[PDB]
RNA sequence: CCAACUCAGAACUGGUACGGACAAGGGGAAUCCGACUGUUUAAUUAAAACAAAGCAUUGCGAUGGUCCCAACGGAUGUUU
RNA sequence: GUAGUAGCAAAUAUUCAAAUGAGAACUUUGAAGGCCGAAGAGGGGAAAGGUUCCAUGUGAACGGCACUUGCACAUGGGUUAGUCGAUCCUAAGGGUCGGGGGAACCCCGACAGAUAGCGCGUCGCGCGUACUCCGAAAGGGAAUCGGGUUAAAAUUCCUGAACCGGGACGUGGCGGUUGACGGCAACGUUAGGAAGUCCGGAGACGUCGGCGGGAGCCUCGGGAAGAGUUAUCUUUUCUGUUUAACAGCCUGCCCACCCUGGAAUCGGCUCAGCCGGAGGUAGGGUCCAGCGGCUGGAAGAGCACCGCACGUGGUGUCCGGUGCGCUCCCGGCGGCCCUUGAAAAUCCGGAGGACCGAAUGCCGUCCACGCCCGGUCGUACUCAUAACCGCAUCAGGUCUCCAAGGUGAACAGCCUCUGGUCGAUGGAACAAUGUAGGCAAGGGAAGUCGGCAAAAUGGAUCCGUAACUUCGGGAAAAGGAUUGGCUCUGAGGGCUGG
């Protein structure tokens, strides 16, 4: 497992063709966003839960997304 | 203090082996423990590693002597006698 | 609070309870390391550090106590 | 009776000698060329123990006279050798000692070492610590040399063999007494299966011939003849004389 | 207090068969065999280390399994040497080569005496 | 401001009990033998016997000493 | 016949109620009272065994009394691996070619010899020292971790998350001053030419002692959760209060190393050493260890507790201290040797630079990501006062790992917690003789071959200690004093603040 520490980033990895899915975990202080890849778990932590909804809806279509 | 009258480091042995053996031994007990000087560095650094072997601590060289001492009597011979034999062949 | 403690009490000898090896270590340790503040701090200068860190090393101070007055009679 | 030990040491098995920490065989390089007319250098590297051997052992790197490789050498270290040292082998090497010179180039008097036998059989006499060889005289009709070797015997060596300039080192290894079983032990531990020793007269008649008796007593000569067969052969073989050596025997 | 046993089938406590205690996220203890110590690189002749590169069983060395700026040292012989090994041998090489020149100019000026 | 447990002493006190169980040398004056540690007759002998360091003698410079092998060869010997 | 006789007696121990059954001192549940007491009667494994493993059932026999019972009998079920091993490597050694012996069975064993082949181009060149063999389930060695799951299996099954060794190409990145850049340096960065040949290192190593560091355990305090005690006392006693491989970042032990600088009024420094014009102290750096810190993995898990239903929801899983403590690992230093304490596979690095691209599009690339692949055999169970050997369910023999609290010098003995267990045929009496354990007035070895046996001494602190001696010892010589409980006093430290 590595951690995505830039939001972009984390955009560009969930574009990727093997990204089979997405889950959304909400911790009782931040959002992890966990994308699963063919060799990696790449996990998004953002504090701000705002800031996190924003992200939600900007995931590319066709990604299995989950909430946790 | 004085820890002991005479025995120095034979002391190990206690009461074993008889006197003269003790006294005997303790030449090459004392030489073979000391640091020697070194001819390359200047230091008191040479130590025994093995019989017949002699390594400095300082500069790492090592060097073939004695079994019980860095130098031998009949090896500053030898080196006065080779010395003298090749000073008259390369005359 | 001491109860228990006399010799009725003791079946190991002293060295056994506690080493006298860690005694004296515990010691110098406690006293190299308050010569090393005194020198740092510039109470000390090093020729009056060197000259007691070796007679802490002869047992010639048994404790902290009598090594910080050896230091203030030494100065005066 | 029954086979006595002296006789089963020649079988091998549990009697052969313990090798397995051993560094190898402690020789001369090959004779070539390079040794026969002029010399080589070579530089020692270190300077190491071969367990069951006294005498310290010197590891040389030569450059190798025709390929482009190095050549690793193990001699019997010579006292004085160092790391670092350079090491001169061959008919024009100068005289001193380490180096290695053929018995031609080595005038009378002179103290060598691993003295070889046969021209290139790369050394078999004075190799032990502390024993060296003296240069005698040279005989330039015939070709030979006439040395000292350590047991106070002369003989005649042809003037090609080599020689190492100097003694072996780690001498007086001797002269410390052990003191222990235990140290004897630890000694022959290392070289073979020969202690400790049990004496003849405390076994059975069956397995030595000074066994048995109400006393221990040899009851016979302990001086054996050269031709006695083996297991009859046992005590002072061929003896000269016995006793103590007094006067001139002990010279 | 819990008392733990090998997870395989070596009951000797051999060198290769070290292990540490940990605790796992179920709150039991449990062993994992732990790697023999590597001594690392170190110099032909003084035995010190060769500096930069770390310590780790050969296999661990694999260029497959470890990145190369872990297993070179920038620098002539680099992970062979020591810098101040390094530097005596091309001072000595230098000085070496000009004295063979003086040797070969000293012996012009001898051989057309006559 | 935070500290762990070693040592020393004093008062009081119990039917002088208190290393309260457990644990844990009897000691001394001598003779014989073997120096010592070690080893030994598995299943009647543990010893004064064996070994031992030390001491002495003997053979042998490799075309060799000692020894194994039916023969060829081999052990000592990676030796000197 | 002996004879229903000898005999059932070591390893502390059983009791009550109920259930089941034709039948219960012996099966099962519950309660109580004991034991093993962490060098175990606990939890595993190597040999050895071979189904003894698990479920159900059971006429007889067997389990030296009994049995409803079972390691017995009958029927059926059970052992899942790229990552644990074997497999690979070599050790002592074993088996061999050729050759030499030998009537032959056989002996020696690379020693009498046109080695095996390998590398690079594309069949040719180069290299080429007579074994491509066997020999380790404790030596060397590519890679797997939690959580969950069975009547009986699991680092093998399930889920999730990783890794290793191969194969193939694609995309992007990187280099061309054809083969990167930064730092005075130690070295740093993710890439960043290269053949034959050559060189080094790792693998790779004894033992003892002292210190230092890490982990687990033990231990103390506070917070919250449940439990125990409660006539009295107790802000109390008990249980727990969790965080895997792997990935990134940080940290930088003890050493080693680099730059500046130039030291006697010598200084630095360890428990002990020891270090310095061959450059100390000091100042500033580099590197190395990690079973160290943070984050991801990861709370979604596990555990505890409280509910609702008879699956499902909620709360908590927090904050510190302490050490000659214990187990393991590591670091560094020192002692010891007429003792110096394996090899090879494999892997990494280096020296050299034949040869090779582009005028900028090709070439090169140990970088990132993506794609594919994973043989064979072992795997149940016992490991022993009942699964091995001793003719047996024999008080014997049989390698090794984990190791709590109290007392205490102490994995001594004694007691306790986890776990295990009450399995040794039972009942009633309390003669002689016996076996094992004790005690005894006064005397004190008179006993006896002989102080055999037993008794006496015993820990610690202080005092004191002869002859003799190889000067090391003798020595704990001998001899004498002290020792509980309770309430106090003194002394011995650490970290911050100019
Ligand atoms: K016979
Ligand atoms: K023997
Ligand atoms: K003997
Ligand atoms: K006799
Ligand atoms: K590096
Ligand atoms: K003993
Ligand atoms: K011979
Ligand atoms: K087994
Ligand atoms: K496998
Ligand atoms: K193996
Ligand atoms: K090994
Ligand atoms: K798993
Ligand atoms: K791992
Ligand atoms: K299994
Ligand atoms: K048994
Ligand atoms: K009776
Ligand atoms: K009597
Ligand atoms: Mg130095
Ligand atoms: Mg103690
Ligand atoms: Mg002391
Ligand atoms: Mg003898
Ligand atoms: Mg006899
Ligand atoms: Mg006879
Ligand atoms: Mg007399
Ligand atoms: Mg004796
Ligand atoms: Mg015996
Ligand atoms: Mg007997
Ligand atoms: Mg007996
Ligand atoms: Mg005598
Ligand atoms: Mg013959
Ligand atoms: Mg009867
Ligand atoms: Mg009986
Ligand atoms: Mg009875
Ligand atoms: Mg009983
Ligand atoms: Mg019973
Ligand atoms: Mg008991
Ligand atoms: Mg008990
Ligand atoms: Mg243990
Ligand atoms: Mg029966
Ligand atoms: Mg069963
Ligand atoms: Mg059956
Ligand atoms: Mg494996
Ligand atoms: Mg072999
Ligand atoms: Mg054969
Ligand atoms: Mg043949
Ligand atoms: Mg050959
Ligand atoms: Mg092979
Ligand atoms: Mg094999
Ligand atoms: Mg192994
Ligand atoms: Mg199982
Ligand atoms: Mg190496
Ligand atoms: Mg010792
Ligand atoms: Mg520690
Ligand atoms: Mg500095
Ligand atoms: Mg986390
Ligand atoms: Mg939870
Ligand atoms: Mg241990
Ligand atoms: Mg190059
Ligand atoms: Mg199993
Ligand atoms: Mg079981
Ligand atoms: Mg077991
Ligand atoms: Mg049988
Ligand atoms: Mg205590
Ligand atoms: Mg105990
Ligand atoms: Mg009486
Ligand atoms: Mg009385
Ligand atoms: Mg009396
Ligand atoms: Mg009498
Ligand atoms: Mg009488
Ligand atoms: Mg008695
Ligand atoms: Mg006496
Ligand atoms: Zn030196």
């Amino acid at each position: 497992p590595k951690q995505i520490h830039e939001i972009k980033d984390f955009l560009l990895t969930a574009r990727r063709k093997d990204a089979r899915t997405v889950k959304i975990k909400k911790n009782k202080d931040m959002v992890k966003f966990k994308v699963r890849c063919s060799k990696y778990l790449y996990t998004l932590c953002v504090s701000d839960f705002e800031k996190a909804d924003k992200l939600k809806q900007s995931l590319p279509p066709g990604l299995s997304v989950q909430d946790l | 203090t004085k820890r002991t009258k005479k025995a120095g480091i034979v002391g190990k042995y206690g009461t074993r082996y008889g006197a003269s053996l003790r006294k005997q031994i303790k030449k090459m007990e004392v030489s073979q423990h000391s640091k020697y000087f070194c001819e390359f560095c200047g230091k008191y650094a040479v130590k025994r590693k093995a019989v017949g072997i002699w390594g400095c601590k300082d500069c790492g060289k090592v060097k073939a002597g004695g079994a019980y001492t860095l130098n031998t009597a009949s090896a500053v011979t030898v080196r006065s006698t080779i010395r003298r034999l090749r000073e008259q062949t390369e005359s | 609070k001491g109860r228990h403690s006399g010799y009725g009490k003791r079946k190991g000898t002293r060295e056994a309870r506690l080493p006298t090896k860690v005694l004296w270590m515990r010691r110098l340790r406690v006293l190299r390391r308050l010569l090393r503040k005194y020198r740092e701090s510039k109470k000390i200068d090093k020729h009056m550090y060197h000259d007691m860190y070796m007679k802490v090393k002869g047992n010639v101070f048994k404790n902290k106590r009598v090594l910080m007055e050896n230091i203030h009679k030494t100065k005066a | 009776g029954r086979v006595i030990r002296a006789q089963r040491k020649g079988a091998g098995s549990v009697f052969k000698s313990h090798t397995h920490h051993r560094k190898g065989p402690a020789r001369f390089r090959t004779l070539d060329f390079g040794e026969r007319n002029g010399y080589l250098k070579g530089v020692i590297t270190e300077v190491i123990h071969d367990p069951g051997r006294g005498a310290p052992l010197a590891r040389v790197t030569f450059r190798h006279p025709f390929r482009y490789k190095h050549q690793k050498e193990l001699f019997v270290a010579a006292e004085g050798m160092y790391t670092g040292q350079f090491v001169y082998c061959g008919k024009k090497a100068t005289l001193m000692v380490g180096n290695v010179l053929p018995l031609r180039s080595i005038p009378e008097g002179a103290v060598v070492c691993n003295v070889e036998h046969k021209v290139g059989d790369r050394g078999v006499f004075a190799r032990c610590s502390g024993d060296y060889a003296i240069v005698i005289s040279h005989n330039p009709d015939n070709g030979t040399t006439r040395v000292k070797l350590p047991s106070g015997a002369k003989k005649i060596v042809p003037s090609g063999c080599r020689a190492m300039i100097g003694q072996v080192a780690g001498g007086g290894r001797t002269e410390k007494p052990m003191l222990k079983a235990g140290n004897a032990y630890h000694k022959y531990r290392v070289k073979r299966n020969c202690w400790p020793k049990v004496r003849g007269v405390a076994m059975n008649p069956v397995e030595h011939p000074h066994g048995g008796g109400n006393h221990q007593h040899i009851g016979h000569a302990s001086t054996v003849r050269r031709d006695a067969p083996p297991g009859q052969k046992v005590g002072l073989i061929a003896a000269r004389r016995t006793g103590r050596l007094r006067g001139q025997a002990r010279a | 207090v819990q008392r733990l046993t090998y997870r395989k089938r070596h009951s000797y406590a051999t060198k290769s068969n070290q292990h540490r205690v940990v605790k796992t996220p179920g709150g039991k203890l449990i062993y994992q065999t732990t790697k023999k110590r590597a001594n690392g690189p170190k110099c032909p002749v003084t035995g010190k280390r060769i500096q930069g590169i770390p310590h780790l069983r050969p296999a661990e060395y694999k260029r497959s399994r470890l990145s190369r700026n872990r297993r070179t040292v920038n620098r002539a012989y680099g992970g062979v040497l020591s810098g101040s090994a390094v530097r005596e041998r091309i001072i000595r090489a230098f000085l070496v080569e000009e004295q063979k020149i003086v040797k070969k100019v000293l012996k012009i000026q001898k051989a057309k005496e006559k």
